[PDB]
RNA sequence: GAGAGGA
DNA sequence: CGCTCTGCTCCTTCTCCTTTCCTCT
DNA sequence: CAGGAGAAGGAGCAGAGCG
């Protein structure tokens, strides 16, 4: 978790002009920032803290009052010095997708990096990966694993028309935003209770 | 909505974990207070809490991931104190550590030697003589 | 999942008007009308594939889809198609620019005739800090002059003369462009004079009979050859000729149509079919272009060819101004220019809603400030009124009310709703009661609301103000006569206008600046304008003149009566 | 008034190509002494690329870290300035911003007569 | 509409329009002229000045710039009538507030 | 540009009509929004007499921001305008 | 004010209004909005004229200045908070590793 | 049906609105130097003579030093070609251009090399050849060269010596020239400048006439412009001999860069030779090969004795260029020769017995009958000053192969009968319909079928002779005429737009695939293509490098199509 | 579309 | 010393405007 | 169908320089 800097603009209604001004400022912000993902810098969990808010202004049309506002929000945003622990939900022949306790359930990790001894089973989908004469060391669905993020992917791109939002409609696309990629290439992975 | 900073100052993963309890307790999102108050009782006050659905989802889903059993029933930071927070920090800087792995140590306290090897790197080949079972001494005890 | 999405309220900055370079009007279109044809003839008059009235250009019916954005009528913006032309033409309105561009440049190195000192004086007094309009359009027309002072081409090394309209006569003549290369050429010897009289000499060998016309005869520059020498024209060269060369399509080969971009359907809609001008007459442009495009494979004679050449242009020409020739076409122009077109009809001055008219009539008893309306007015002028806590139960009371009793409701719109619920059927008592606090109720006008009576034509400002209305039961609408002295009143039969504004914004603008009260004195000279009329003044002198003398019981039935 | 060297069946929509169709005929197969210029064309440029005089451009984090100590630096980046100038060619101007008083080095771009297109 | 027969408003026209500016009344000008008359939602591209459908620049193809805002339908009647010439009304926006 | 200091400022102390209708109209939209009023109501219902209620109490909280030709502007509080 | 006398026809207030879309909308429209085209004119929209036809705010009369509402924020708690986050940076840059 | 929104993408429909020299010379400016430098040079080409402060100010990327660095890289390659003016007034500014010749340079920098290598008689020993590969190619991507540098760049006292050797052989050859502020000086601002200290000198007494005042300053000022023309072209600073062991040597501190004027006369004789091969036989065509090649240093200046450029031609003394020109063009002491000369040069691998046949190695006699069948022919390609002394006529000889080659150009492109009827056109003047069918010979529906498809370029003009009081058609008659001079011209801006979109479609096809492109150097692993990478970027790569050869071959040719009309 | 009040 | 361009200045012949709309028929 | 006011080409002279 880290803290970001982010200057935006804040509309007010009328009927939050009673309460206090920090409180309808926050509660805008979370309606903005609560739990997506602000593009090329991740999620943002929470608006931390406020500071150098300028006078709102109102528009010749609206009666609101709009402020220009700068805050630190919480994103989280690990890149190389971590090792993050995660749950197992579904996985398949293209590798593994850890999840999380409702946080977040994007990210896949594929055997790139991991393990020698890893390979696919169709039957009891898991990660058998023998690595001496016991071969019984296969991935659980449903239990803690560690892994480190080599790599983070950003999807923000849109070029789609509205014929073709139409076709796919009638006929009803990469619907992560920001997915980070695993590796195990050192030992202590796949359970925390594996490696003592 | 220019995003001044892509990063500010690192925040340590104990802060956040009290910071996002107290917005809990202020918004009455506890699992205590929407026990009393809005279970097993009608609303006498009819006090009702604030009401962003998934500002309460997302809080709660990261207050109980930093609170799971710790990986090695409770995650050490939930016990953990400010004045503890001091003393793991005079234990760390007493210690070396080039990048803020420290920060990242008290993200998790696994007090393994796997644990504590994998995650730093080349741990055996920076120093692995006498402090390293210190600090696993030192962390076992999350405080 | 759930990427935040921004967005900021934007205002107009301020226009940037240029001409489009054949490649946006490609970029635009949807469709390229290449088809003489309208509709299929089979399934039941269906617009044709790419003719011109395609549905991806836009729907003309309430019931039918425009195949692009999928909307009805109402939710079309309307799309536009591009007609790739053969043979480019003149643009009839860049077409005295046209010959501007052909003054300012030589006609065999298609390059500007200044030399490089006056070129480079000359754009210097272009960049100055400050240039208006005026000062900018003297520089060019000078810069015009000087170039046409120019004798020869300075890297060519040609003989440059005079560039000018043919005959400016009623059709083609209006649109053929002339070069007199060999008039500044008195008596001196010109090797294009000399190649000039060989060419002549030949021709007259080979057919004497043209003689008589080897008069006149002048360099001809159609417009193929004319777009040919712009292609050329170098973009350090073009900022003197006007145009701003820095972005795309400040070229002086954009102002030559190339390319004629369809306008929407929306904008030429079928009435009742009954094509409107416009598709007809980009119909008839798409038959002569494909007319010129067919004979020139089939090899028809070259007169034929630069007679349907020049047909073309004249079409296109009246397609956008029908002024340019005599043998009533609404051109974009005719569309546009005129007291009842799109400026002075549509944008400098509206018809808008919530407005009324009918007769006056006097009342005195009514306070200035005020205007007496018809109950059978005031019912359907309704204001829209938001729940705001303060007048829940008023106006959930006027629900109940109803459409038909004057303090009632017409409309009700809901919070999260779009259209609007009708109070006219429904059981309103339960949608009195479930009456949010964000919700419009569209209630009948009432004592207190704000309305502009104006009365036409408006000479001056006091010709409008804003009136407090009250309810009456008759048809006219009734104004103390003090204040018929701004509006001019006569009550002879005169009509007026009441508007009623449907902001809290407008109304409260109207009623602390066009407020009565606050216009009793006239901005011409601050004299008063407010005050008694006729028959007041006369009770006045009657009531003050020397011979009245009142006792206690006449006095106090005359201080009864004023108040 | 249809013309005389034309009929109705010819007319009626009006379809302008779009594409080109007639081609240069420099679009042949290409030649071996062709496939050297290209090389000396493609080496070139490629070299100038290469060159300090590029400007072109019209992770990276703040965090110290030990896996980046101990790795080498990916190059020694000549810049604009530090070429050797004839001053007196340029204008003064520009003197501010070039190698007036800075360590020479000038880097020969070597020529490979060897084609370096696969196969 | 304009006529009685057809259920039509009262024309507002250009000496009335004056009257209203000469006592410098703006918000009900803008409500007269253009909510209560005429309000249409258009899609303006900020990169290039030109309407856009559906969120959709239809020139740039980008829909990232694309900017929705409310003017009057004569406007954007105008508009289109313009571009159906060679005259191209490039609409460039700039922030409302940010001081 | 910036905010020219409250301490000296030249445009006029008074309260133009102009700027009195406006900030009318503000604020009376502002309270058909279902906005708070800082007076007592009276069983008023319509937010342009509640608005005028306000003014006259100085009641509104608006500021004028005004803007001089040059781009710099003054910051004038309702309160502090005279009528 | 230009410096000569100009009249108030449509040959004088050419010579006056540089907004196209305001002399285009008086008289002589189309040979304005060619003309305008043409030398690429680039018009600011600030005249009553040009935001009427565009449906903006006029700069005379109420919309000559803005209207803006205080905040009324105290300085006492807008300061950035945190907890004690220097403490465990304690610049480990200072040692050796 | 192809849809607009397709025809945008694959159609070339974007790009066919650009300028073709702005289009071209951006797009060699970015694929050369960077965006930075393509984004100046496009202000340059737009604008024109801009200053530092235009520059920013006309440019989203108004870092100052980003143009200052910009600019100092467009300098030293010599792609801009700035100017110094002093403000009487008050603050002196320096003004900028764009320097045709540079980005020629970077157009030209295959056949530049090329031409190096083959001119000189080098590649035959094969150990050099690589050495004057290498001194061209930095001489030509670093702009400006001081031999020093170079030297003190290798260690071997023999590589010094040999490189010293090649320095001072091509420097002799004309291809290396002095570099000075001349080169960065605009033309027709040298001739303003050097116009005045030659009239305003002049005594404020009465002056022979204004006019012959005028006269008098115009002779006084082409003296001087020529002799400072012809100054980098002295070989003032190749005449070090004896600092020690009394050899030729080129001085160390005079920077040499390329001439290439010298290369586009090089480009011309190469054009003749081809021409002539097409007039000739194989042997005639060597020995007016090598004629080409023994006056070539000698030749006059393809472009023009840079007198045109400068000032306006004339009234009508624009001839005297011309003759001026047809004056050295017949009297400079290299141009002149004789078969004496050539036998002398001429390689021995050259049959030259049987060749000529009496009536139905290096003799003289037999050279001599060749030059006179080389001048025999209606085309200049030789012309006779003295009995038996031949020189080539350049002033002649342009028109006809600018002539030649357009008309072989139409041939190609269109039908045979296009360039039939362009040549019947312009061997007759002002001919009507019925006229060329009486003097063609073909069908007058091809006859009007070709005149349509040839009129939209600028090759036949109509001539409209009106018969009536309004000039409309069905009553006038249309003659047609040729008017070269449009045609030459529009035939050069198509070509060189043609070459822009060349250039434009190999940057992006080389961006589209740059990861592999990219992964093919990240390790130095070129040359190791089929042992490091998948099959799939082998294919890929293979149909990249495969697309960018025959790009830059349709260049080459491009540019030997274009030469010609480039010529003045 | 154009004939005419009307104020 | 007449001769021959430029340049200026008339002179003629051309183009774009003429409230408000407010109805009916 | 009248009235007003500009922009654009012929056309007739001064004026300058000249070989
Ligand atoms: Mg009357
Ligand atoms: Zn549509
Ligand atoms: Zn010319
Ligand atoms: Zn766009």
């Amino acid at each position: 978790f880290i803290l970001s800097k982010i200057a935006d603009l804040v509309r007010i209604p009328p009927d939050q002009f009673h309460r206090d001004t920090i409180s309808a400022i926050t509660h805008q912000l979370n309606n903005k920032f609560a739990n997506k993902i602000i593009p090329n810098v991740g999620l943002c969990i929470t608006i931390y803290d406020l500071l150098t808010v300028e006078e709102g202004q109102l528009k010749p049309g609206d009666g609101s009052s709009y402020i220009n506002v700068t805050f630190r929000a919480v994103v989280f945003k690990p890149f190389l010095g971590e090792i993050v622990t995660g749950w197992i939900s579904k996985c398949t022949a293209e590798g593994i997708k850890v999840s999380l306790l409702g946080i977040f359930d994007d990210i896949f990790i594929p055997q790139n990096m991991l393990f020698e001894g890893c390979y696919y089973t169709p039957e009891e989908s898991a990660w058998i990966w023998p690595m001496d004469e016991e071969t019984k060391l296969y991935f659980d669905v449903n239990e803690k694993i560690r892994f480190r993020i080599e790599r983070e992917v950003f999807v923000d791109v849109k070029p789609k028309s509205p014929k073709e939002r139409e076709l796919e409609e009638r006929a009803q696309e990469k619907p992560p935003a920001y997915a980070l990629l695993g590796s195990c290439q050192t030992d202590g992975m796949g359970l925390v209770s594996w490696w003592e | 909505m220019k995003v001044l900073e892509e990063r500010n100052a690192f925040l340590s993963d104990y802060e956040v974990l009290k910071f996002l309890t107290d917005l809990e307790k202020k918004h009455l999102w506890d699992q205590k207070s929407l026990a009393a108050l809005k279970k097993s009782r009608s609303k006498g006050k009819q006090n009702r809490p604030y009401n962003h659905p998934e500002l309460q989802g997302i809080t709660r889903n990261v207050v109980n991931y930093l609170s799971i059993n710790k990986n090695f029933e409770k995650s050490g930071i939930s016990k953990m104190s400010d004045e503890s927070f001091a003393e793991l920090m005079t234990k760390l800087n007493s210690f070396k550590l080039f990048k803020a792995e420290k920060l990242q140590i008290v993200n998790q306290l696994p007090a393994n030697m796997v644990h504590l090897y994998s995650i730093v790197e080349e741990c055996d080949a920076r120093f692995d003589e006498k402090t390293i079972e210190e600090m696993l001494e030192i962390i076992s005890g999350y405080a | 999942k759930e990427v935040v999405v921004s967005e900021t309220p934007k205002r107009i900055k301020g226009l940037e008007f240029s001409a489009l370079s054949a490649a946006d009007i490609v970029a635009q279109s949807e469709v390229e009308v290449s088809t003489r044809d309208l509709f299929d003839l089979e399934k039941d008059r269906a617009p044709k594939a790419n003719g011109a009235l395609d549905p991806k250009m836009g729907v003309s019916s309430s019931s039918l889809e425009c195949a692009t954005c999928h909307g009805n009528l109402a939710s079309c913006h309307g799309h536009f198609g591009h007609l790739k032309l053969a043979l480019p033409v003149f643009h009839i309105g860049y077409f005295k620019a046209t010959i501007q561009i052909l003054q300012g440049i030589c006609k065999n190195c298609s390059a500007i005739l200044l030399s490089e000192t006056d070129k480079r004086q000359f754009l210097h007094e272009l960049r100055r800090p400050g240039v208006d309009n005026l000062r900018r359009m003297g520089i060019l027309k000078k810069i015009l002059d000087q170039c046409k002072k120019q004798r020869r081409c300075l890297h060519c090394g040609a003989l440059n003369g005079v560039v000018k309209k043919a005959a400016a006569g009623a059709g083609s003549a209006a649109l053929k462009i002339i070069h007199d290369t060999f008039r500044w050429v008195g008596k001196k010897s010109a090797p294009e004079k000399d190649i000039w009289v060989g060419e002549w000499k030949e021709v007259l060998a080979h057919n004497p009979e043209l003689e008589r016309y080897v008069k006149r005869c002048m360099d001809d520059l159609n417009p193929l050859k004319t777009l040919n020498l712009f292609k050329q024209i170098k973009s350090a060269d073009c900022e003197l000729l006007g145009i701003d060369a820095t972005v795309p399509s400040g070229r002086p080969e954009t102002y030559i149509w190339r390319y004629l971009p369809a306008p929407p359907v929306c904008i030429r809609p079928s009435v009742m079919s009954n094509e409107d001008d416009l598709t007809v007459k980009l119909t008839e442009i798409v038959w002569t272009s494909s007319l010129i495009k067919a004979g020139l494979d089939k090899g028809i004679s070259i007169n034929n060819m630069m007679e349907h050449w020049d047909y073309l242009q004249l079409t296109v020409a009246m397609y956008i101004n029908s002024d340019s020739v005599n043998p009533p076409i609404r051109g974009f122009c005719q569309r546009l220019k005129g007291k009842q077109g799109r400026f002075r009809g549509n944008l400098s001055g509206k018809r808008v809603d919530f407005s009324g008219r009918t007769v006056i009539s006097p009342d005195p008893n009514l306070s200035i400030d005020e205007v007496a309306v018809p109950d059978r007015v005031a019912k359907v002028l309704t204001y829209p009124e938001k729940v705001t806590r303060y007048n829940r139960h008023k106006l959930q009371e006027l629900i109940v009310n109803g459409p038909n009793v004057h303090p009632g409701a017409n409309y009700l719109l809901k919070r999260n709703e779009d259209a609007r619920r009708n109070l006219r059927y429904g059981d309103r008592m339960k949608l009195a009661k479930n009456l949010q606090i964000g919700d419009v109720v569209e209630r009948h006008l009432e004592d207190g609301d704000v309305v502009l009576f104006n009365r036409q034509p408006s000479l001056h400002r006091l010709s409008i103000l804003s009136h407090y209305a009250k309810i009456r039961p008759w048809r006219t609408f009734r104004l103390n006569e003090c204040v018929c002295t701004p509006y001019n009143a006569d009550f002879d039969g005169d009509e007026m206008n009441l508007h009623v504004p449907q902001t809290e914004e407008a109304r409260a603008e109207a009623i602390n600046l066009m407020g009565v009260k606050n216009n009793l004195l006239t901005p011409k000279s601050g004299e008063p304008i407010i005050a008694a009329t006729q028959d007041f003044i006369t009770g006045s002198y009657l009531i003050s003149h020397k011979d009245s003398f009142y006792d206690r019981a006449t006095l106090t039935q005359l201080l009864s009566m004023m108040s | 008034n249809l013309p005389f060297g034309l009929g109705y069946g010819d007319v009626g929509k009006n379809h302008i190509t779009e594409f080109p169709s007639i081609p240069l005929p420099i679009n042949g197969p290409i030649t071996n002494k062709e496939r050297s210029l290209a090389v000396k064309y493609i080496n070139f440029g490629k070299t100038v690329k290469d060159g300090p005089f590029y400007t072109g451009s019209m992770t990276n984090d703040g965090i110290e870290r030990y896996s980046d100590k101990y790795l080498k630096k990916r190059k020694i980046g000549i810049s604009i300035d530090d070429h050797p100038y004839n001053l007196n060619l340029f204008p003064n101007e520009l003197y501010n911003v070039m190698g007036i008083n800075k360590k020479k080095l000038l880097a020969i771009s070597k020529f490979n007569n060897a084609d370096d297109v696969f196969t | 509409t304009e006529g009685r027969s057809r259920d039509g408003g009262l024309r507002l026209g250009e000496m009335e329009r004056d009257c209203v500016i000469a006592y410098g009344a703006s918000q009900l000008l803008l409500e007269r002229l253009m909510i209560s008359s005429d309000a249409f939602e258009v899609d303006v591209c900020d990169k290039c000045g030109l309407m856009g459908y559906s969120g959709w620049c239809t020139t740039c193809k980008s829909a990232e710039n694309i900017i929705k805002m409310t003017i009057p339908y004569a406007a954007k009647l105008l508009f289109q009538e313009l571009l159906s010439m060679n005259i191209a009304p490039r609409l460039r926006l700039e922030d409302i507030f940010q001081q | 540009e910036k905010a020219i200091p409250k301490d000296q400022r030249a445009t006029t102390p008074y309260m133009t009509k102009y700027e009195r209708a406006r900030i009318l109209g503000t604020r009376a939209l502002q309270i058909s929004m279902n906005a708070p009023v800082f007076v007592d109501l009276e069983g008023e219902t319509d937010p342009l007499r509640i608005a005028m209620k306000e003014l006259a109490e100085k009641k509104i909280p608006l500021v004028i921001r005004r803007y001089l030709p040059d781009g710099s502007f003054e910051d004038w509080s309702v309160e502090e305008l005279i009528v | 004010y230009k410096g000569e006398v100009l009249g108030i026809t449509r040959f004088g207030l050419s010579k006056m209004r540089d907004s196209v879309l305001q002399l285009a909308s008086f008289e002589k429209t189309t040979d304005h909005l060619f003309d305008a085209a043409f030398y690429m004119k680039k018009d600011a929209v600030e005249g009553v004229s040009e935001c009427i036809i565009l449906g903006q705010t006029m700069s005379i009369g109420t919309g000559s200045f803005k209207v803006v509402k205080g905040t009324n924020i105290s300085e006492k708690d807008l300061v950035p908070k945190r907890c004690l986050f220097e403490s465990l940076s304690n610049e480990a840059a200072l040692k050796a590793n | 049906l192809v849809t607009p929104e397709d025809v945008m993408t694959i159609s070339s429909l974007e790009q066919r609105t650009l300028n073709p020299d702005l289009f071209l010379y951006k797009e060699l400016v970015k694929a050369h130097l960077g965006e930075r430098a393509a984004s100046v040079i496009g202000m340059l080409v737009a604008l024109g003579r801009l200053s530092v402060r235009e520059l920013v100010e006309k440019i989203d990327g108004m870092d100052v030093d980003s143009v200052k660095t910009t600019l100092v890289s467009l300098t030293q390659l010599r792609c801009v070609k700035y100017l110094q003016e002093t403000a009487i007034s008050g603050k002196k500014t320096t003004y900028y251009y764009y320097n045709e010749e540079g980005i020629h340079i970077l157009l030209y920098s295959g056949l530049i090399i090329d031409e190096i290598i083959t001119q000189m008689r080098v590649n035959d020993e094969e150990e050099h050849k690589q050495l004057v590969a290498e001194i061209v190619q930095n001489v030509i991507s670093l702009g400006s060269l001081t031999v020093e540098d170079y030297l003190s760049s290798v260690t071997s006292d023999s590589m010094k010596y040999t490189i010293s050797s090649l320095f001072v052989q091509l420097c002799e050859m004309g291809y290396l020239i002095q570099i000075s502020k001349l080169h960065y000086t605009p033309i027709e601002d040298l001739w303003q400048f050097l116009y005045e200290k030659h009239y305003k000198n002049i005594p404020r007494n009465s002056p022979l006439s204004d006019l012959k005042k005028r006269s008098q300053a115009k002779m006084n000022a082409k003296t001087d412009f020529a002799k400072i023309i012809n100054k980098p072209n002295e070989l003032s600073q190749i005449l070090t001999v004896d600092p020690k062991t009394s050899l030729r040597i080129v001085k160390p501190t005079v920077s040499l860069t390329i001439n290439l004027d010298r290369f586009m006369k090089g480009r011309r004789s190469k054009q003749l030779i081809n021409l002539a091969k097409t007039r000739v036989g194989s042997v005639t065509a060597q020995v007016y090969k090598i004629a080409l090649r023994l006056t070539e240093q000698k030749s006059p200046k393809i472009r023009d004795p840079l007198t045109q450029t400068g000032l306006l031609q004339d009234l009508e003394e624009a001839k005297s260029f011309q003759d001026e020109a047809e004056l050295v063009e017949e009297k400079t002491p290299g141009l002149t020769f004789n078969a004496i000369d050539l036998a002398r040069h001429l390689p021995a691998e050259l049959d030259l017995r049987g060749s000529l046949l009496s009536r139905k190695p290096h003799s003289a006699s037999l050279i001599n009958s060749h030059l006179k069948i080389l001048a025999s022919s209606n085309f200049p390609f030789l012309n006779e000053t003295k009995p038996g002394v031949y020189y080539v006529p350049y002033s002649k000889l342009m028109p006809v192969l600018k002539s030649s080659v357009y008309e072989y150009v139409i041939a190609s492109t269109l039908g045979p009968s296009a360039m039939r009827l362009s040549r019947c056109i312009r061997d007759n003047k002002l001919v009507s319909e019925k006229i060329i069918n009486s003097t063609a010979l073909m069908k007058e529906k091809d006859i009007r079928s070709t005149l349509a498809s040839l009129i939209r370029y600028n090759s036949v003009e109509i001539q409209e002779v009106p018969r009536t009081a309004d000039r409309s058609a069905s009553r006038a008659v249309f003659l047609f005429r040729c008017k070269e001079t449009h045609s030459y011209n529009f035939m050069r801006q198509n070509l060189e737009w043609n070459m822009a979109n060349l250039l434009f479609k190999k940057e992006k096809l080389k961006q589209e695939n740059s990861t592999l492109l990219k992964k093919a150097n990240r390790d130095d692993v070129k040359g190791r293509e089929n042992e490091l990478l998948l099959p799939s970027e082998l294919n890929q790569l293979k149909m990249v490098n495969e697309r960018e050869l025959n790009v830059f071959a349709r260049l080459s040719r491009l540019l030997s199509l274009w030469e010609v009309f480039q010529m003045a």
